[PDB]
């Protein structure tokens, strides 16, 4: 207070609190005036602090709680005590606290900046930390929270973070904690450089600042979020619109950011404060394209929309400089050339237009008729719909893609310079051209992204990265790297040089697992043609070759391999003699469920139609179960020779195998039936749960014995316990309720959520597996979390890398685990001894 | 079907690609105003796949019930990315909402 009273200190009175500060120059003065006393001060307060509270003890309840995390490393660094800085920051406890109190971006920034501060070995370690930290930032700031300590165990063996955490895990006794060792961790996960998730809602547009300093993104959350490209630290939180923000872009100087949205308003915000600077609104429909002039010389704003008009706005004015009309369809995209005098417009109608901004008059029109495809289709030649429209380095040419081909148009001659054919024959939905190596990134369709070298006209690599449909792809301001963003709202940073390389590291999502007693085999669709049956725990990759099968099934006692196809017909190949095979044509749509009878012969199959095929292969006899239901949803062989099947009709019928004979006929639901399960033991009981309630039955009566009405929000799935006496059901939100199968009751709702204190489950559940003990219920979904039957959880540990685990396949030893996430990453897990 | 339950389903699973009101803009998918009684792929100003445009059926309660259960099966080659709605009741509710919302 005296310092303030002497002009030596400034005071921001935060209500009842007094946050003291210095101005920039006021700090600079002492910075120079003071010498080595400063390092002594740095070292002093380190010891003194530890004499009072430990930096890890340091709880968020303190006033100085974040102080020491924001500055202690700074003190040690300034002090040039690299041994103390090493001891401080190479710590999962330090990281944990700092990331729960302050956040991970500053931390990462330090591990980077301190690379020139630390010793050689230390830098090598810190680099392990630089990669380590890419693992988190997913759970940080959200629930559940990551256990930074255990997170270390996910690092490569090579990594110091792993070796430290793993040795420490070995040092720390009996910690029930339970960890799994991922055996082929080293062969799987093509880890991208950076994972960014900027919005809780759908992301619609994102881009780099001209400076390359920051990234702006906007979307369905109705706001503008801008964050530092280096650290990810959020810079601007601007509640830009009252409706979903369709696109947004930087001005020349990065001094303004304009957003254009569903509300049909064009708003230019000061990037500094986020206050409205200019606002424009003439379009009738929602605005599709907004782009600033590139050069600072002319100040024009181009917009275009679904209303098929273009509007040239004078940034100097509040009004439109000129309304430009002339497209025949809706306008999809628009870009200023580097030459501020030319504006290129791209639209649905397959024309490129060149507009002279000086006169606001149409200069030339390019009719993109260069894709020539004469189909049998009586209609005229394949109409060309131009999509991505990007400028060449020159600015005189536009690289566009449409249909099956990439075209290079010269805006000055309106002629065609290049023509590249792309992958097969589909329609290119999104694309962009790389400034280097004449590469082009073509997101063809259904998140298939192909990297091609134009001019060379040769495919370079299959870019895998997202399960969901890729929404946008854009290049770093250097052009040295680029990032992809999909519907999974995950931005993944990729190094172009790495993308150009081929890789077997990750698998396709279509995988399955067969445990053969002592050994485990993983069935996985091959990168290209058919599939590889990979015997795990050995190299033995056995590639099978074919016309590209859709699914496979092993017969009892093996000796036969069966596979389905889009044609619906199934072919069974004898394994004793690979020249003998049988196939009897049936089914219109792709075949669905495939399963052999109890015996090694006779194959039962179903599809989209109303009948279940009993195919007595070798004789090719077709006996049909004429259910005459809308569609056979699925079926499963029961223990006796009975056959359990259901449709979406809300019906569950019980047939005989071999010879169709619907002995029992249950009508359980009013709608879609999603699966059905059996009591396992014998088959005394069997039940259902689907978009309604969970009814259970004994088969003897045609009607169900009891209806579990517990969930009003409609039950989604269910599964019997392994013989015990329990029936678990899953709710819309993944709430798992355990019911006791004794005619029917109201048993506990165990669904541990919260809950970062130890990890909330993420929500929803994709699979259930009761422990052999009958005491725990393993729940799988975002990740695997062990719950306790009736109240409580258990192993809170082992966070999976990806999400949406599909089918958990537990080894019969209940010692190893094989599963697959949404990324197609193969989990080969062995319980850590 | 229950119109209110269908509205929730639409908002949750369709709205991001479709508008239902008259004059509603096309998005990833076509505006659906006037859907009932119209043939496939006829909304003006939207680039449908030839598969869609050639299906040749008329949209109504029955055709929608089948299409929404499995879009790709009913119209092979469609560019509509949606797995389908398994539950009969949910499709009934959604269709009831569409019958109202695309006609107001
Ligand atoms: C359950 C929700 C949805 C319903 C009820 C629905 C319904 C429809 C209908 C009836 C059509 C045909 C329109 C016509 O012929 O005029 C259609 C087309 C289309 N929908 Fe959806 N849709 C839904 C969700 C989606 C979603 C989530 C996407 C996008 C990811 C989508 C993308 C499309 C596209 C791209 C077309 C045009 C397809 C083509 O030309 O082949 N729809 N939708």
């Amino acid at each position: 207070q005296e310092f303030v009273n002497k002009s030596l200190l400034f005071c921001d009175r935060n209500g009842k609190s007094f946050r003291y500060y210095l101005h920039d120059l006021q700090v600079d003065f002492l910075t120079e005036k003071n010498c080595s006393q400063l390092q002594d001060l740095h070292k002093k307060i380190i010891t003194q602090f530890q004499r009072y509270h430990q930096p890890h003890t340091l709880s968020p309840d303190q006033e100085d709680c974040m102080y020491w995390y924001n500055f202690l490393a700074y003190h040690m660094a300034s002090a040039k005590m690299h041994k103390e800085l090493c001891a401080l920051m190479f710590s999962l406890d330090w990281i944990k606290a700092k990331t729960e109190l302050v956040g991970p971006a500053h931390l990462i920034h330090e591990f980077v900046e301190y690379r020139h501060i630390l010793d050689e070995k230390d830098c090598a370690v810190s680099e392990n930390f630089q990669e380590f930290l890419s693992l988190n930032g997913h759970l940080l700031g959200r629930q559940p929270f990551p256990n930074i300590v255990q997170l270390g165990l996910c690092e490569p063996e090579t990594s110091e973070v792993y070796q430290q955490a793993k040795l420490q895990a070995k040092q720390e006794v009996d910690n029930g904690m339970l960890y799994l060792e991922w055996i082929n961790k080293k062969n799987i996960t093509n880890l991208s450089r950076l994972v960014v998730r900027p919005h809780t809602d759908a992301v619609y547009h994102a881009c780099f600042s001209e400076d390359g300093q920051r990234i702006a993104s906007c979307g369905a959350d109705k706001t503008l979020q801008v964050f530092k490209a280096e650290t990810g630290e959020k810079l601007l939180e601007i509640k830009a619109h009252e409706d979903e923000v369709l696109c947004c872009a930087f001005s020349t100087d990065d001094r303004f950011i304009a957003t254009c949205s569903v509300d049909k308003k064009v708003k230019i915000w000061n990037s500094m404060t986020g206050e409205l600077v200019h606002t424009y609104d003439e379009h009738s429909e929602q605005v599709n394209c907004c782009h600033f002039t590139n050069s600072s010389h002319h100040l024009l704003l181009a917009t275009g929309s679904s209303d098929c008009f273009l509007k040239l706005w004078d940034l100097n004015q509040k009004e439109c400089r000129n309304t430009m009309f002339g497209h025949t369809n809706s306008v999809n995209h628009c870009r200023f050339s580097p030459d501020d005098k030319l504006l290129a417009s791209c639209s649905a109608d397959g024309t490129l237009k060149l507009w002279d901004a000086t006169s606001a008059n149409e200069r030339k029109s390019i009719n993109v008729k260069q894709f020539f495809l004469n189909l049998e289709d009586p209609q005229e030649d394949m109409e060309v719909i131009v999509k991505c429209c990007s400028w060449s380095a020159d600015g005189a040419r536009i690289m566009v893609a449409a249909k099956n081909k990439i075209f290079l148009f010269d805006i000055h001659t309106s002629g065609l310079l290049g023509e590249i054919h792309t992958g097969h024959h589909s329609t290119i939905q999104y694309c962009d051209f790389s400034p280097q190596n004449h590469l082009a990134v073509v997101a063809l369709s259904q998140y298939c992204v192909e990297l091609w070298n134009t001019d060379s006209r040769s495919k370079v690599a299959d870019c895998r990265g997202h399960l969901s449909w890729v929404h946008g792809v854009m290049f770093s301001p250097d052009g040295s790297s680029f990032l992809t963003s999909s519907d999974d709202q995950t931005i993944r940073l990729w190094e172009t040089k790495k993308v150009c390389k081929n890789s077997a590291v990750m698998l396709k999502q279509e995988v399955d697992v067969v445990f053969q007693e002592n050994e485990v085999m993983v069935l996985a669709v091959d990168h290209i043609r058919r599939l590889q049956l990979i015997n795990g725990r050995t190299g033995q990759i056995d590639y099978l070759t074919e016309a590209q099968v859709s699914c496979c099934c092993l017969s009892p006692h093996l000796q036969y391999i069966a596979f389905g196809d889009e044609n619906g017909a199934i072919e069974i190949l004898e394994l004793v003699n690979n020249r003998i095979f049988q196939s009897r044509f049936q089914h219109k749509k792709t075949v669905w469920h495939i399963q052999f009878t109890a015996d090694e012969k006779t194959l039962i199959s179903s599809s989209d139609d109303a009948e279940i095929q009993v195919w007595n292969w070798q004789l090719d006899k077709c006996i049909f179960l004429r259910g005459h239901q809308e569609t056979v949803k699925d079926f499963r062989l029961l223990k006796n020779s009975r056959l359990l099947s259901w449709s979406f009709d809300g019906t569950v019928k019980v047939w005989n195998i071999i010879t169709g004979n619907k002995e029992k006929d249950f009508v359980c639901h009013q709608g879609t039936v999603l699966s059905c399960d059996i009591s396992h033991d014998a088959t005394k009981f069997s039940s259902t749960s689907a978009d309604k309630t969970a009814k259970i039955w004994s088969f003897d009566l045609l009607l169900p014995l009891h209806e579990l009405r517990g969930h009003n929000g409609c039950v989604r799935c269910s599964a019997f316990s392994v013989d015990s006496t329990l029936l678990a059901t899953g709710d819309d939100n993944g709430e798992i309720r355990i019911w006791n199968v004794s005619n029917g009751e109201l048993l506990h709702l165990c669904a541990p959520l919260s809950e970062e204190g130890a990890a909330t489950h993420g929500g929803w559940v994709t699979d259930l597996c009761f422990s052999p003990d009958g005491k725990m219920l393993i729940s799988a979904g975002g990740y695997i979390k062990w719950w306790n039957v009736v109240t409580g959880e258990s192993s809170q540990t082992f966070y999976t890398n990806g999400t949406n685990l599909k089918k958990i396949h537990v080894s019969p030893d209940f010692k190893t685990y094989v599963t697959v996430d949404n990324l197609g990453i193969l989990y080969i897990l062995q319980t850590l001894e | 079907g229950d119109v209110e339950k269908g509205k929730k389903i639409f908002v949750q699973k369709c709205a991001q690609c479709h508008t239902v009101e008259k004059g509603g803009k096309h998005k990833t998918g076509p505006n659906l105003h006037g859907l009932f009684g119209r043939k496939t792929g006829q909304a003006p100003g939207f680039s449908y796949t030839d598969a869609n445009k050639n299906k040749g059926i008329t949209w109504g309660e029955e055709t929608l019930m089948e299409y929404l259960e499995n879009p790709k099966k009913y119209i092979p080659g469609t560019k509509m990315i949606f797995a389908g709605i398994k539950k009969k009741g949910e499709r009934e509710d959604l269709i009831a909402y569409l019958k109202k919302a695309t006609n107001e």
